[PDB]
């Protein structure tokens, strides 16, 4: 349930292209071999067989991971309450687009086709539609609410590389939605993968010829590391 | 430079050159969409102070020659940003706070103040940067009544945080009464102040309206206006990419930018490229040429002919500044054939080069020496090292002296520097 | 104040800042000439080897000029200068990817690294073809086998020990020659005196680059946007700021460049010196010019630096002997005049000190002073 | 007001003042090891006769002698500067009776017809005989000996 | 400024001087290493009387 070695979460932090450098920065990030909540023992019809699927809490920013080839995860809820007191974020993935809607959700199909997605957005403020998301290819996400401002980075590496920690690569921001959302708590909504947590960290990233994320040192993990940094 | 009317022979240090620019670019995004101030600033109401109307604008024009026509305004109160001249500016990010506040907490909206709106109903970050307009509506917002739809939070538990707002109504608790209800000292929050139009000006509303200005070169943009015009590349200019503001020479990069990258960066953190707002093409910026320049003088008491090396150039790169009224010195030498030479160390130009060598007189660098030679020009040449000297070195031949000079030579050493002291106080 | 002139009218405020570092900054340039210069400019000729580069069967080829490569460079030269030229942007080269371009100008050095290679060949063909008679007055030519033996006696061995051995001193030099070649060639660390030096000057011109990015208590670091958000009376103040800010870094660089100066012209100085003293002549100063007793030495040029290769005698495979402070003969006690007596532990020689060579102890060789009875541990 | 004022001429005096010192101290390290070499020089080359080539002037050193300067000292070296050289054959070793005879001092020279032992810094030739000469080996071992 | 957060966010603006100082004093240390061993380390062996 909980997985240790966790050396991933590096995502690219500024619109600043470098080449062939190593650039020391101050952001959050997934903590290097942080323990993280591997979610098999309630993971998807067997596991919450329509019961359970806990809430987790959302401190500073989030690191998900999906390995399920079926797709079951359809995509996840933000807020601090979630009974339409105050506002919530939805960004179910369907196959054809990728919705993004912010409401008063009062209801969810959160307590094996056609599975019903019914809410009832009491009140909307915000409405964002995107191109499809949609193993061979392990799914990875950051969602961090940082002044105002939902970022999402994702990157759906083709990685057939079943070990989970198979390699290194750095994430993509795929969206950052204009949304003054207070997020305390989310739930993965299913129709396994893996949450870990951000923290404030300083992180020496190593930027290729091309400009692409190769390696990271996580500056507070070892002595080493100090030093590396 | 030397402060002298009399310059002794040798090579001298002066002011460094650069090219100028000759065009002015500016690359602003093609949105002739208006950002709706209009609709903010000159809206039927505003939100009360509590739950303030916050309005993100993107993906626009910014105008504030509007806010001029709206009306005369009673403060602009501009920080970090101070002129109302933003027309020239692109923002990252822009949000309007609209609210009606009374007169005598106007003063209250500084980012760093006391009373109960600085304290509980609006609070702003003490390094904002950004502008709070406010103007003059006792015509539009006071009844005769009273305008009862405007209150403020003067009973909190808490100071407010900057722009974060919690806007609970919660009754306010005090002692160990839970205080559930009327009747007990515990009041309900908002003020319930009645804007009247028969009211003194320090107690008639007020409508204002925060102007967030997130300044971060341009990631994202919001700018004013501009005319901009075409690129020109392999040239000295001074452009204006979105907020990106500098002078340089604009080429085609080779660097491999992510679809989500607009600007890059070197080393030393410096601006090295930009992604062009209206096609998307990725610029490589080069400084404009500029390098140290020295002259060449065999000394006033001679000639007052002189030679000028231009440090660090490739007299391609020179030539081509003089014949565009480009170089930043406004001095001009001949710089006619056979009075051009390229050196390791720059561009010499006035100094006719030879293939003779001659011990070095006025160092120029990477070998080259000038001088004053027949009639008498400056000259540029490789320094001689010495006279060659082959010895009859064999198996069994010696040379012996027969004969000695006693020499005497010349060592100079300084021993000592004049001392001195220094009265600190009375000096400062 | 790069491309403001708002900025640089403030600047003027401050007074004559600029001109002290600049003169500062030239005066280090003007003396690193000087340094290189005094170093190895010290030859009133050039000189050149002979045709025939025989020299009584010592091989020089490592360490003079190869005519067939480019540069004129020895084996060695050639080696060191691939093994420390790091630097990408060590002189202007008629044109950090940007070579620290924010107005900080390197300057080439008024010597090229074939001139002083031409410095350094004229001194070895002195060395070789005239020992230390070139350094004095005019060259002299000797034979080299001549130039050796002299300087044994220089270091207290008998003129014959080199004769008798002149093939094993001349396969022990070109073996030490091709030891000291193959040890440069695959330690990379044996150069770091130099490299250091390199390394410095990088990291003062790369920080100070760095520090223009620096805040130093602006809204900005870039004065652009401090005249296009700020009315020019505020723009003043954060200006001031900056001002100040990268007039500190730049008095800062010019102070350790002044201090680094000095300890580079205390090197060039010990540099000519050794080049005066064991290139030019025979030095007696113990571990001057090498471990050992010194016979010579030759130079090679090295970027930014100076490589002396010193060829020493070491004493080898000791034997003990007995030995006495004088001999006692017929009453006289006989001192020796240039040696020391020992025993076999049968017959009583004199020996040279430096090398064991037992000759008859005789009239010829000691001298007499007093009777047999003063003297303490006499011998009969 | 008068205090910001006041204040920044204290900080751009002060920052004059530590300029100053700064290089003052400088100059002072650069004169010290002047001085140094001036006073090594004073007691080798004045105060007897240096064997350290070019250290007391160019040549062979004979002495020096001070004279005193406005901040500084000035040295007067007196050296031997060999001239008119001729060019002599040698050998290593004469030859004779089977043994091989070298100098004990000086250097063997000819004029092409006979042979002379000549003391190395002046030509003066003298006869070569067995107290000029040492007598180690024989004829054998000696490259380059002649009879 | 010692134990203190925010000097410390005001000291980041001043750029590498800590950096600075702290290679100075470093080589400075290495230094007076490298002028003890130089003086007193000129012997290969320990020699006994
Ligand atoms: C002075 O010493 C150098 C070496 O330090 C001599 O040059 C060397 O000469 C030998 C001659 O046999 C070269 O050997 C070569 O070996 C290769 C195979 O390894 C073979 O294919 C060649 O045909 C040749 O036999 C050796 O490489 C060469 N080394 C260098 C660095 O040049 C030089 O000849 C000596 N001079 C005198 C006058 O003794
Ligand atoms: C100390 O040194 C002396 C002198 O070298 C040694 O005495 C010498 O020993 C050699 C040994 O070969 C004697 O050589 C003799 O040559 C004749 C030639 O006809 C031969 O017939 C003999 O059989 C012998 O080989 C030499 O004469 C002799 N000289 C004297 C004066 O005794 C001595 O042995 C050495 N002692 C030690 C402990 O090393
Ligand atoms: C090499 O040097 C030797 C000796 O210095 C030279 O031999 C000497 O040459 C001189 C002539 O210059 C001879 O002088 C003659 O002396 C006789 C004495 O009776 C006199 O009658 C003659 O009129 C003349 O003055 C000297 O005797 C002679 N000595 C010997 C031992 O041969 C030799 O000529 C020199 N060779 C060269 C090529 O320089
Ligand atoms: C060297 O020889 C002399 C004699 O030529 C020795 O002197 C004698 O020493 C003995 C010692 O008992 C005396 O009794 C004699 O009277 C001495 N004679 C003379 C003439 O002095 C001397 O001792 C010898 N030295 C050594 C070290 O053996
Ligand atoms: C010096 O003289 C000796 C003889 O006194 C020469 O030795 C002879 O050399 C020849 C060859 O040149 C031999 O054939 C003889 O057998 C040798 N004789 C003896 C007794 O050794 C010697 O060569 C002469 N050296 C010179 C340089 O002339
Ligand atoms: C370490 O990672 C592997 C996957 O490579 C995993 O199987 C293993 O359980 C992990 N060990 C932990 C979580 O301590
Ligand atoms: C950049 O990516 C391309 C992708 O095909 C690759 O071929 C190229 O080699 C990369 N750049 C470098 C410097 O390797
Ligand atoms: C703008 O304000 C004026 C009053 O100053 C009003 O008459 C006009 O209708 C308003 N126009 C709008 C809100 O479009
Ligand atoms: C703010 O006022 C504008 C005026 O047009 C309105 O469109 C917007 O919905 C208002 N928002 C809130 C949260 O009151
Ligand atoms: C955000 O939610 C948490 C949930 O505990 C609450 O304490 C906090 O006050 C909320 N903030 C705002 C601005 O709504
Ligand atoms: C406006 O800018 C966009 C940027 O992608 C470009 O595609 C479009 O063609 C431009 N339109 C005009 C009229 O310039
Ligand atoms: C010296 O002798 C050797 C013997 O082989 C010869 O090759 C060489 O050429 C001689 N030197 C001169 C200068 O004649
Ligand atoms: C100077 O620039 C021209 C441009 O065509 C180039 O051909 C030439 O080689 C350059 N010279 C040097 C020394 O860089
Ligand atoms: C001979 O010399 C060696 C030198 O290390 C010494 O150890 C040994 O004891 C000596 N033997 C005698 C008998 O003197
Ligand atoms: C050496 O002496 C010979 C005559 O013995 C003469 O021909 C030659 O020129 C001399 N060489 C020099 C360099 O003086």
């Amino acid at each position: 349930q909980s997985y240790t070695n966790f050396t991933r979460g590096v995502y690219y932090p500024d619109k600043v292209f470098r080449s062939s450098v190593l650039h020391l920065t101050q952001d959050l990030f997934l903590p290097f071999f942080s323990n993280v909540t591997w979610f098999h023992a309630i993971s998807g019809t067997n596991g919450t067989k329509r019961f359970d699927n806990p809430v987790l809490p959302f401190n500073d920013g989030v690191y998900f991971a999906s390995t399920e080839k079926s797709n079951i995860i359809r995509g996840w809820i933000f807020g601090t309450t979630l009974d339409s007191k105050t506002q919530s974020l939805l960004i179910v993935n369907n196959a054809t687009n990728v919705f993004i809607k912010v409401c008063e959700f009062q209801f969810c199909n959160d307590p094996e086709s056609e599975s019903g997605v019914y809410s009832s957005a009491n009140n909307c403020t915000f409405e964002y539609v995107s191109q499809p998301f949609l193993f061979k290819n392990l799914r990875e996400f950051v969602f961090k609410n940082i002044d105002g401002y939902f970022k999402i980075y994702s990157k759906h590496t083709p990685i057939i590389g079943r070990d989970f920690p198979q390699g290194f690569s750095a994430l993509e921001p795929l969206v950052d939605l204009p949304i003054g959302i207070n997020i305390t708590r989310f739930q993965t909504l299913l129709a396994d993968y893996y949450v870990g947590y951000l923290q404030p960290r300083t992180f020496l990233l190593k930027y290729n010829e091309n400009g692409t994320i190769t390696d990271a040192v996580d500056c507070a993990l070892d002595p080493l590391s100090e030093t590396k940094c | 430079t030397l402060k002298s009317f009399t310059v002794e022979k040798g090579i001298y240090q002066t002011s460094n050159f650069r090219v100028q620019p000759t065009e002015s670019i500016v690359r602003f995004p093609n949105v002739t969409n208006l950002c709706p101030f209009h609709e903010v600033f000159n809206a039927t109401r505003f939100a009360s102070v509590y739950a303030w109307n916050r309005t993100r604008i993107s993906n626009c024009v910014a105008d504030y020659s509007v806010l001029y026509n709206f009306a005369p305004f009673f403060a602009f109160k501009c920080y970090g940003v101070s002129p109302t001249k933003l027309n020239d500016l692109c923002f990252t990010n822009v949000y309007a706070d609209s609210f009606v506040i009374k007169g005598n907490e106007v003063s209250q909206i500084a980012p760093g103040q006391t009373g109960n709106i600085a304290d509980y109903n609006y609070k702003l970050p003490d390094d904002f940067t950004g502008c709070v307009i406010a103007w003059n509506s006792n015509k539009l917002d006071s009844k005769h009544s009273g305008n009862y739809d405007y209150w403020y939070r003067s009973l909190r538990k808490s100071k407010l945080k900057p722009f974060e707002r919690d806007i609970s109504t919660e009754i306010y608790q005090a002692g160990n009464k839970p205080c559930k209800g009327k009747g007990p000292n515990c009041y309900f929050p908002l003020e319930s102040y009645g804007f009247r139009p028969t009211y003194g000006v320090g107690h008639q509303p007020y409508r204002v309206v925060v102007l967030s200005f997130e300044l971060l070169h341009a990631p994202a943009t919001v700018c004013g206006p501009k005319k901009s015009t075409n690129l020109v590349k392999n040239k000295c200019v001074n452009f204006n990419f979105n907020g990106l503001t500098g002078t340089g020479v604009l080429t085609k990069s080779n660097k491999k930018f992510l679809p989500f990258q607009q600007f890059g960066r070197d080393i030393v953190d410096t601006t090295d490229a930009v992604r062009d707002p209206q096609t998307l093409e990725i610029l490589d910026i080069t400084p404009c040429s500029f390098g140290g320049v020295s002259v060449i003088t065999p000394g006033t008491n001679t000639s007052n002919q002189v030679a000028v090396l231009y440090q660090g150039v490739n007299c391609t790169e020179v030539s081509v500044a003089i014949h565009a009224d480009q170089l930043t010195p406004t001095w001009r030498v001949y710089s006619t054939g056979s009075n051009v030479f390229q050196t390791r160390a720059g561009c010499l130009i006035g100094a006719e080069y030879v293939n003779n060598s001659y011990e070095c007189d006025i160092p120029i660098g990477a070998g080259i020496c000038a001088s004053y030679q027949t009639s008498q020009s400056i000259i540029a040449y490789t320094m001689s090292l010495g006279a060659e000297n082959s010895v009859a070195y064999s198996n069994n031949s010696i040379a012996i002296p027969t004969n000695f000079t006693i020499s005497v030579t010349t060592e100079i050493l300084p021993v000592s520097m004049t001392k001195t002291s220094v009265d600190c106080t009375m000096y400062i | 104040c790069g491309d403001s002139t708002e900025c640089s009218n403030l600047l003027l405020q401050y007074g004559s800042f600029c001109t002290q570092l600049k003169r500062a900054l030239t005066g280090i340039a003007v003396e690193q000439d000087k340094n290189t210069q005094e170093v190895f400019a010290q030859v009133k000729q050039i000189y050149k080897t002979p045709p025939i580069k025989y020299f009584g069967g010592f091989n020089f080829s490592q360490i003079l000029p190869d005519p067939s490569k480019p540069s004129k460079r020895s084996p060695i030269e050639d080696l060191l200068f691939n093994k420390v030229t790091l630097a990408d942007a060590g002189f202007i080269k008629q044109y950090i990817c940007a070579q620290k371009f924010n107005g900080l100008t390197v300057l080439p050095p008024l010597l090229t690294d074939e001139m002083i290679a031409q410095y350094t060949s004229a001194l070895l063909a002195g060395t070789i073809t005239s020992g230390w008679t070139f350094g004095a007055g005019p060259a002299l030519q000797i034979p080299f086998p001549m130039q050796m033996a002299y300087r044994f006696n220089g270091i207290g061995v008998t003129q014959n020990v080199l004769y008798e051995n002149q093939k094993l001193i001349a396969n022990q030099f070109n073996s030490a020659i091709g030891k000291i070649q193959d040890s440069l060639f695959s330690t990379p660390s044996a150069l770091g005196k130099l490299q250091d030096v390199v390394n410095h000057n990088a990291q003062a011109l790369n920080t100070l680059v760095k520090q223009l990015s620096s805040k130093f208590g602006a809204i900005s670091s870039v004065l652009n946007d401090i005249l296009s958000r700020l009315d020019p009376p505020e723009a003043e103040v954060q200006i001031d700021r900056l001002i100040t800010g990268r007039l500190q870094s730049l008095q800062t660089y010019v102070t350790q460049q002044l201090i680094r100066a000095a300890e580079i012209r205390a090197s060039a100085n010990l540099a000519a010196t050794k080049m005066s003293e064991c290139v030019l002549g025979q030095s007696k100063r113990v571990d001057f010019c090498g471990k050992g007793y010194h016979l010579m030495s030759f130079p090679q040029s090295a970027p930014h630096g100076v490589v002396f290769l010193h060829v020493t005698y070491v004493p080898a495979q000791e034997k003990n002997f007995t030995t006495a402070p004088a001999i006692c003969h017929d009453g006289k006690a006989h001192f020796p005049r240039e040696g020391v007596f020992v025993s076999n532990g049968t017959h009583w020689f004199l020996t040279q000190r430096n090398f064991y060579e037992p000759q008859i102890i005789t009239t010829d060789n000691t001298f007499v002073s007093g009777n047999c009875d003063v003297v303490i541990g006499i011998v009969n």
